[PDB]
């Protein structure tokens, strides 16, 4: 069998690194314009987007 | 079979549930438990806590919801409950009225709409009837412009009527720096008809650069399905006046209409059960306990669930989730800047009022008479619903 | 059975910008991220899909906040093609379900 | 037929001579209920395998 698999991406321990390093690079620009939101605040509270 | 009528929102309750208690036919034990909780259920938490003790007091088998606000994803929410558990929950209106894309394998979910298959052969119909053969296709990279374009260009395929299809334009404003980007494609457009697909948003933009180039005015004829135009009362100002759309009937099919039938088809479905099973099916009245509720699965009930008629017009769903024969309307935007009706699109029937167009001066009338090889009427054909070709 | 209420008192009560997906024990299950990409998915809460393999999550028409930090079963095929295109194979059969 | 039997020999094929059903040569002819036109004769059983 002429089978397939792949590498690096069944390390779940060291997948989050590469996971939290993107979004913690991406907070830097998302707090950098205007009229920046919150996120919604509880569940029963907040009821829209 | 306890039916649970949830309705949220700014609606009429008593006018849902005055309509819920007058049961047409008593022959089957329809014993409707109308909570009607009027609590927003717009957070999940409040939605996914009243279900499962709705089964819990009353021990019903059967929901339906009904919502006021746009809740694009409530429905996405909503599939997840019917395919934990295993009771049946139909839309009615509101957040459960556009169609999902694709649910669970044993999801128990029937929304009421047409899906974007039937939007796209209606608009075809109204093509049909005014012999603009000619016409092009701008889709975007939204889920179901593959489907959308099959559909049109399925159709459109091996057909007796000279359809001229060309200029299949697949970009939108999702790629950054894209007005360059349309601008030169936009400018190869050359066919009256254009067909679009995209989301209401940018069909605010994707207009902005056609008005640029001039794809605009008088000469161009746009069509556009039901989730672009969004809401009718919602005009965004940008739309050309002779925007045609088609979109769920949201006026004659009312509230207390649509649970009358509504609440009929889980009944008569589930009571023919009963008559080849002699045991209804007895859920676990909570959202827990998945794994051992389970065992007494009923998914024969959704076998034969589609398959339901009453009061003569047939409800169907499709095995997707889909109504079958929806009751579509077709609505154009006049000078007004104001979404004004035409026809009514059913039983693969299209009759409008306007059997002629209102474009208004490069429309002159001509007055001919029927004589001679100067002038020659002889028949129309209704194989297809096209005049002729050559004529 | 949580999962629906995993996110409303315990995740976003907490003032949360982005949700991790786990990973099933049995690999060939798919429970894990439907919830997360349902109840955050219709708040417009960014998602990440750390072990989701399926191609379900592919759409964004339903799971609209869903990213995917691993390419689906589906993206096979993309290699497939650049497989064959350097053993010249040109006669193939798919067998999908 | 005379034609088809040195066409075989200078090409190393065997060959099942089989004919049509409706008998004609073949056109694109529409069908009751709804336009979607076929290939009929030949062109049928030559598209349709
Ligand atoms: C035709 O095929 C046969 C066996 O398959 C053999 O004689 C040879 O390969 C061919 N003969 C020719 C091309 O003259």
């Amino acid at each position: 069998i002429l089978g397939l698999q792949l590498i690096n991406g069944k390390n779940e321990s060291a997948h989050i690194s590469d996971a939290v390093g993107v979004v913690a690079q991406a907070v830097h620009e998302l707090l950098e314009k205007e009229n920046i939101t919150d996120p919604p605040r509880g569940c029963v509270g907040n009821t829209n987007i | 079979i306890g039916i649970a009528v949830i309705l949220v929102g700014t609606s009429d309750e008593v006018a849902i549930k005055d309509a819920h208690e007058k049961d047409d036919f008593h022959h089957l034990s329809v014993v409707p438990r109308v909570e009607l909780v009027a609590m927003n259920e717009t957070d999940p938490k409040s939605i996914i806590t009243r279900i499962c003790d709705l089964m819990s007091d009353r021990k019903i088998q059967g929901v339906v919801f009904a919502d006021d606000t746009d809740q694009e994803a409530i429905a996405q929410i909503l599939d997840f409950i019917s395919a934990q558990t295993l009771t049946p929950i139909l839309g009615i209106h509101g957040g459960s009225s556009m169609i999902m894309a694709d649910k669970d394998e044993s999801s128990m979910f029937f929304q009421f709409g047409p899906s974007i298959e039937q939007q796209a052969s209606v608009m075809l119909n109204i093509m049909e009837e005014y012999d603009w053969y000619i016409f092009s296709i701008v889709t975007t990279y939204f889920p179901g412009y593959q489907d959308f374009v099959n559909k049109i260009r399925s159709t459109i395929e091996n057909s007796f009527v000279g359809w001229e299809l060309e200029e299949v334009l697949l970009l939108d404003m999702s790629l950054d720096d894209g007005d360059s980007k349309i601008q030169n494609q936009l400018k190869k457009l050359q066919s009256p008809i254009i067909l679009l697909y995209c989301t209401k948003e940018e069909a605010t933009y994707i207009f902005e650069v056609a008005n640029s180039v001039g794809l605009t005015g008088y000469g161009y004829t746009w069509i556009v399905p039901s989730l672009v135009a969004g809401d009718t009362d919602t005009v965004p100002a940008e739309f050309p006046t002779g925007l045609i759309s088609v979109s769920y009937d949201e006026w004659d099919y009312g509230l207390p209409a649509r649970v009358r039938d509504g609440i009929a088809i889980i009944t008569t479905a589930a009571s023919d059960m009963l008559s080849e099973h002699s045991f209804i099916p007895e859920p676990k009245s909570s959202c827990y306990n998945t794994h051992e509720k389970r065992i007494y699965q009923s998914n024969m009930l959704n076998r034969y669930l589609i398959n339901v008629t009453f009061e003569g017009r047939n409800l169907s769903f499709s095995e997707d989730g889909y109504q079958m024969h929806p009751k579509l309307v077709i609505i154009l935007l006049n000078k007004e800047r104001k979404w004004e009706r035409v026809g009514k699109w059913k039983d693969k029937s299209l009759q409008m009022k306007y059997y002629v167009w209102p474009r208004m001066d490069d429309h002159l009338s001509i007055v001919t008479l029927e004589e001679a090889p100067f002038v020659i009427v002889e028949s129309v054909d209704p194989l297809s619903g096209t005049c002729m070709r050559n004529t | 059975i949580q999962m629906a209420l995993s996110v409303c008192e315990d995740l976003i009560s907490s003032q949360v910008y982005a949700i991790l997906v786990s990973h099933p024990p049995t690999p060939n299950d798919h429970f894990t991220p439907t919830p997360v990409s349902y109840t955050a998915g219709f708040y417009r809460i960014p998602v990440l899909g750390l072990t989701t393999r399926m191609s379900i999550y592919s759409d964004k028409s339903i799971h609209l906040s869903f990213l995917r930090t691993v390419p689906p079963y589906s993206h096979q095929s993309s290699v497939w093609f650049e497989m064959m295109r350097v053993y010249s194979w040109n006669h193939i059969i798919l067998l999908v379900s | 037929i005379d034609l088809l039997i040195k066409l075989a020999r200078t090409m190393n094929f065997t060959y099942e001579v089989h004919l049509v059903a409706d008998g004609k040569f073949g056109t694109q002819e529409r069908v009751n209920n709804s336009n979607k036109k076929e290939w009929n004769g030949m062109m049928g059983e030559l598209l349709s395998g």
